[PDB]
């Protein structure tokens, strides 16, 4: 969706989250982050992690050898089966991660989505999009009227009469 | 307002269905590389086999002598342990291996065998204790005089207790025809096993084999499992090695075999020959013979999991 | 995207559909369902079942016996066996039901959300959007006009004039 | 005008890449676990061998005289089922009974062994027909006399079909040496077997086992596959019991091992020992080791799939 | 996203290119094509085929024999054995490709929803969504102002005092 | 301004999580049909047996002259090879050709066996040369004289390679009893055999055979492999094919069965007895016994891979 597109690039300076707001107004330049939409992504990443660190209770014991070689023709059915075994499991674990970080970066692309197109809903008219994930105010907000905005208390009409002017 | 993400300056490099090489904000391994050199053995009634062979257990050796009634959870076979004192192998021995490696151990049981027109004290310098000795769980039957015959006997055993019985016998092979006879007489000689379930014949092969702990001769092990009630017979007429003690098995237990050392100090349930395997890891690349509770092996020696969002710096 | 998002629950009484429409005006207040909404997701669900309930041809038979147990060592082999492929169906069924309950999920939210993206765009700057999944009407849309919009007829300009000065 | 998604008050909690036990508005399970307690045959020919073994069939003892020349889909072994009445065993038993398991069904030929200076009616109190009798298919092959000598035979059989042909012989085993002579007559007793792709010898041995069905002695069957047009020879002089009758493949089958009771009631293509699983389901976790056309076996006893969207109430 | 959904067909006069722009004003008609959105459409469908068409290196050999049979008991272990990872590949692939082919017919979905949402946003209120992926122009663009908009200079304010009038 | 996608008349329907039979704008194959009906062998040292079986290289009938030191890459058996010239076969065989089929070719080497008291010129019409003649790597050991007895004999060879070396011998099973006596002298004749890891013996068996390459006796093959620094001994008193040479390993090497042609103009690491799978593709439907380095076998015969949009007309 968004991401690596209309956002040219990231916040090295963001050290409190993942995702935040970047302002400029009057009183200043400040920057913060919006817990409720890190913690969503990482809870998400938290329950991959979960899943995919699991322990079988499947035990397997030696039909094998290595100090005294069993016989020839069981011994290459054997090997046969293991190599086998083996190339499955290495083709699922290759595609099991490949899949995951698919998903994982499409997700973590997808929150950053869900909480900008939520912002300029959270506003009106009051605000139009500039295009690169930046919204232009045409009433001038302050550093009150931005925690307005960041912790959703921002009313979308208690400021539309003066911004629908400009 | 501007809104947008979080970055790093060093980010890691993973892969995905369309890309490889693509870099994320943070990553996490999915294959275990890190082994222990050590056998991971805390909590757990460990016995480590060293100089006694497996098989050994069962026939008793002087290595075995310690190990004769053996109690586990977790087996260790080392390299240098034989099965062995007087030259000789067990026909079918890798079935009877993996039967003790899980058998939690044995518990041996006299089956009561006497005898009479014979002798039963057959010795040997391969098999030392306080001098000659033998099999400690084994009788080595001659013929009461240097030379003299074998009388065709009839020995059973039944198997009285609720679990199967592991019972094992030898045949010797003498290193001449002669040798033959000096011991149990000429002519012929058979010896016939039978059960409820089992069904073979055996006769010896007197010639000459190259020299093992000093000896040309071999004994040749065999064995069979008798189920409860069920009575085995032993029919034979010379060159049989007959078996003093049946064995049983005390319940569950892990044989592995390994180079490294015992430890108590660490906890573990995948092995291998090179040690421990202790990981929370889905997969594992570091031996495709691990036996326990491993993570699958695959043959890869990496592959990161995403912890993060892309990387994307200024 | 939508979903347990931005609309903060749903509709118990809707049973007559999987998404609806529901309304406020003069006439008082009412709730219907979109079909071709309701269809399209219910069809693909569809799709994966009848690819998932699936026959295989493939016949296998005893090398294996229960009453006569075959000799150790190849015993030991087949269930060394037997349990791996165990471990491998375990692990594919597990992955492949998380897997289709994930898209399932996805799928679902996307339906709405290209449902909703479709009315606000089936109308202009005649509403505004709410925020919670709701659109503002501007010039007051009554029981015959709001059929317009739920079978898609709604005109974006014949109550434009109107709704433009409010 | 506001829009959004219908919900329940009770959902279904399923697992995703992401969370465990996440509520669906709908679910549906995926791994079978009902199973039914019967063969289900409708519409397949069915053969309950019930006391009659599967190997039991190629010699006919007296269990298995209805089921000399079975025609069959579908096979069922019984616990209760026997190959023997006099008491022996199968040599590759098991390879044996896979292979009949899908033959679907034999076919017996006579191979036309005539006799001259033997008997040929030799019968024990185990085979219970009339009165003493033996196996159906099978000669048991004396000397003329109560002692006497054995004549070193040959019979050669030639395949003269275009399918392989299943030939089974027995060696006999005696209670003793005196036993043997007493059917055979003394001295060594040997018999050979070959075709052009076999190679093989056997040869007696007397002495005591325990007693099944009355008996001490055993009978060692033994079989191959004579292919077309190729010839296999019999060269004996005692304890052999000749085979009277080969036998064919009749084509495909399925076979199985069960306790449960055949129904033709119901159809099923998925069988274990404990009945049938009828599924459209892809996984079961009924039974491992069942067979036929099967749904993968899993270890987990549910997973739901998800036919709804995430179930999200007031 | 969007695809065959609020843009109910495709353009088989397209042949230079995955996605393009087709207008119409005073001076005509015209289309072209999107070189960026097609190419990194391209560039990850290229992806996936680099990673599936793919080598092994694990060498399998002979454990079975077709001029002269194996015995049979181990031989049916063989065909056990086989026939059970034929199972399993056979399933990899069919989910394989339905998996890939789900996420690329939804990438390449994705592709054209980045691209008309950004030219939403490269405009203003200067433009208004006719709803069937086309954008009506209030200030009537040239030939020369449409190339300004393909390769991403118009600007969203040296014309909106004209549009926003109309 | 109004955009949108690219279309087609035709396209390709693929199967998707959710539909079967949906079209895109373009498609590509996953799953290999296309086979090469010869052997690709282009830049392999290639050895195509022919007539030669591959334990025929070991022993040496008149097809394997030229291959008693053959040295490849790659081994081609053929279904018209044959290891035999005088009818026989080997115990173990199918491991003997696995271990061949991967040795990169065999290595001869005397073992410096020297008689007296007996003959060593054994032959017969079945293997043609100048006559008459025999396995060349083997002796025919008979009695001095057209009957007489034949000495108790003790043979040993010490390995004295850093690699295994491969031993082979030879029992042989006359016609009649007679025969026997005629070539090696009346009694039991005993062959054992033993070396530090290996133990048994051997007896011959005579009898009427069928008929193949016009004679009824049949020669028995055996083999063990004798580690580096070990001896084996060889006790015997008749019915012996003694070895001559023994065999070490060259190298690594792949082994195939085919009925096709060699071809050096196309390259190929996927093989079956139909030809070489020359392919990028992940899967294949050719051939499930495909060896080598070979896509893996899918039992469906396409699966289509989305390289394009969903394609929407008009
Ligand atoms: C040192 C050596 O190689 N000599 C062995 C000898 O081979 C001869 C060669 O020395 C000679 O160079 O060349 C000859 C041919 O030309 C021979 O190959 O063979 C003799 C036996 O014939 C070997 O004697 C054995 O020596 C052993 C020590 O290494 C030991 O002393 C053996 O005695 C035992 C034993 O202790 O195990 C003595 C036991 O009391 C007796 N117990 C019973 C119940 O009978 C056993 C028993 O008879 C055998 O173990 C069964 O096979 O014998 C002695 O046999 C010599 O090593
Ligand atoms: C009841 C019992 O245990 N007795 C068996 C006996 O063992 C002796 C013990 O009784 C005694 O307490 O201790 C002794 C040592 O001190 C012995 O162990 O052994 C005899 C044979 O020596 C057994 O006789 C068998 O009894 C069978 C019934 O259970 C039966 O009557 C057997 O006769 C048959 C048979 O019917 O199968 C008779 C057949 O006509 C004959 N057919 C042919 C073609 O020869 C067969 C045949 O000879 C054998 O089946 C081949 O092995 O014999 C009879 O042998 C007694 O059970
Ligand atoms: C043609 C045929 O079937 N005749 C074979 C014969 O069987 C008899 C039948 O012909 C007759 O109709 O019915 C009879 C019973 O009523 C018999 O079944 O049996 C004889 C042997 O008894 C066969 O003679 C063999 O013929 C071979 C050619 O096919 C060959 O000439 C054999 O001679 C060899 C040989 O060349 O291999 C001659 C060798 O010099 C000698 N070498 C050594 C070192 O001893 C070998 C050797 O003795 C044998 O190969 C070992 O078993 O004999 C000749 O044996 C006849 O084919
Ligand atoms: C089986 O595989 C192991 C490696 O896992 C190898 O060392 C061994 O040589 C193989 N066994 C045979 C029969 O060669
Ligand atoms: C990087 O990933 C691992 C995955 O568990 C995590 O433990 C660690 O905290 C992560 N580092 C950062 C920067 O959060
Ligand atoms: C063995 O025989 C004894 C006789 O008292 C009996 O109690 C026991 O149950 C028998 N065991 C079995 C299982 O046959
Ligand atoms: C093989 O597995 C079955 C369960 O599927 C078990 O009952 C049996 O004991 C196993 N066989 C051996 C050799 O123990
Ligand atoms: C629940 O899911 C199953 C899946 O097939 C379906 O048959 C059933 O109709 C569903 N129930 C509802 C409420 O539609
Ligand atoms: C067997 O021999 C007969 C002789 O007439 C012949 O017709 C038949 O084809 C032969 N079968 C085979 C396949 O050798
Ligand atoms: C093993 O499978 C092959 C086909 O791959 C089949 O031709 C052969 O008959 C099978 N082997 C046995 C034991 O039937
Ligand atoms: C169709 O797909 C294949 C996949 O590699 C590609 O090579 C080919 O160029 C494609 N055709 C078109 C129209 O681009
Ligand atoms: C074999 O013996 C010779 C004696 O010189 C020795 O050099 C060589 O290392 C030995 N080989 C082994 C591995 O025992």
């Amino acid at each position: 969706g968004a991401i690596a597109g209309f956002i040219e690039n990231g916040w090295e300076g963001l050290i409190d989250g993942w995702y935040g707001f970047r302002h400029q107004n009057a009183q200043g330049e400040g920057t913060a982050a919006d817990y409720k939409s890190t913690q969503s992504a990482i809870d998400q990443i938290t329950g991959k992690l979960n899943r995919l660190i699991e322990k079988t209770n499947q035990q397997f014991e030696l039909i094998d050898n290595e100090f005294n070689e069993v016989e020839k023709q069981i011994g290459n059915v054997i090997n046969w089966t293991r190599d086998s075994i083996t190339e499955v499991w290495s083709y699922n674990a290759e595609l099991l991660v490949a899949m995951e970080n698919q998903h994982t970066i499409d997700l973590a692309d997808s929150e950053m989505d869900k909480l900008y197109e939520r912002v300029k809903r959270q506003l009106r008219e009051n605000a139009e999009e500039d295009g690169t994930g930046c919204f232009e105010i045409f009433h001038k907000c302050d550093d009150d009227c931005m925690a307005s905005i960041r912790n959703n208390t921002y009313d979308h009409s208690k400021y539309r009469e003066e911004a629908m002017q400009n | 307002i501007c809104l947008g993400h979080h970055a790093v300056s060093n980010g890691t490099k993973v892969n995905t269905l369309t890309e490889r090489g693509v870099e994320v904000v943070n990553a996490t391994e999915t294959v275990e590389r890190t082994n222990i050199p050590r056998i991971c053995s805390k909590g757990k009634r460990t016995v480590d086999l060293g100089q006694c062979g497996l098989l050994g257990t069962i026939t008793g050796p002087p290595q075995c002598d310690q190990f004769l009634e053996f109690s586990a959870d977790l087996i260790i076979e080392r390299r240098e342990g034989s099965d062995v004192c007087y030259p000789g192998k067990f026909v079918n021995e890798e079935a009877l291996r993996q039967i003790l490696r899980e058998s939690g151990g044995i518990d041996k049981e006299a089956m009561g065998f006497t005898y009479s027109g014979i002798r039963t004290n057959g010795a040997t310098s391969a098999c030392r204790r306080s001098g000659s000795s033998f099999y400690a769980e084994m009788k080595w039957l001659l013929s009461n005089t240097d030379n003299a015959a074998f009388p065709q006997m009839t020995k059973s055993y039944k198997n009285t207790r609720k679990s199967p019985a592991l019972i094992v016998w030898g045949i010797h092979h003498s290193v001449s025809t002669a040798e033959q006879t000096k011991l149990y007489g000429s002519g012929n000689k058979l010896v016939t096993v039978g059960s409820s379930n089992y069904q073979q014949s055996f006769v010896p092969s007197p010639g000459a084999r190259p020299q093992v702990n000093g000896l040309s001769g071999r004994i040749d092990f065999h064995w069979l499992m008798l189920n409860p009630n069920d009575t085995v017979t032993f029919s034979f007429n010379g060159a049989f090695i007959a078996p003093d003690r049946a064995s049983f098995l005390r319940g569950k237990s892990m044989g592995i075999q390994s180079g490294v050392q015992v430890d108590a100090n660490c906890e573990g349930d995948c092995y291998h020959s090179g040690g421990t395997i202790i990981s929370n890891l889905p997969f594992q690349n570091i031996d495709s013979r691990a036996v326990g509770k491993c993570p699958r092996y695959v043959k890869q020696r990496s592959l990161l999991l995403a912890t993060g969002m892309k990387n994307v710096p200024e």
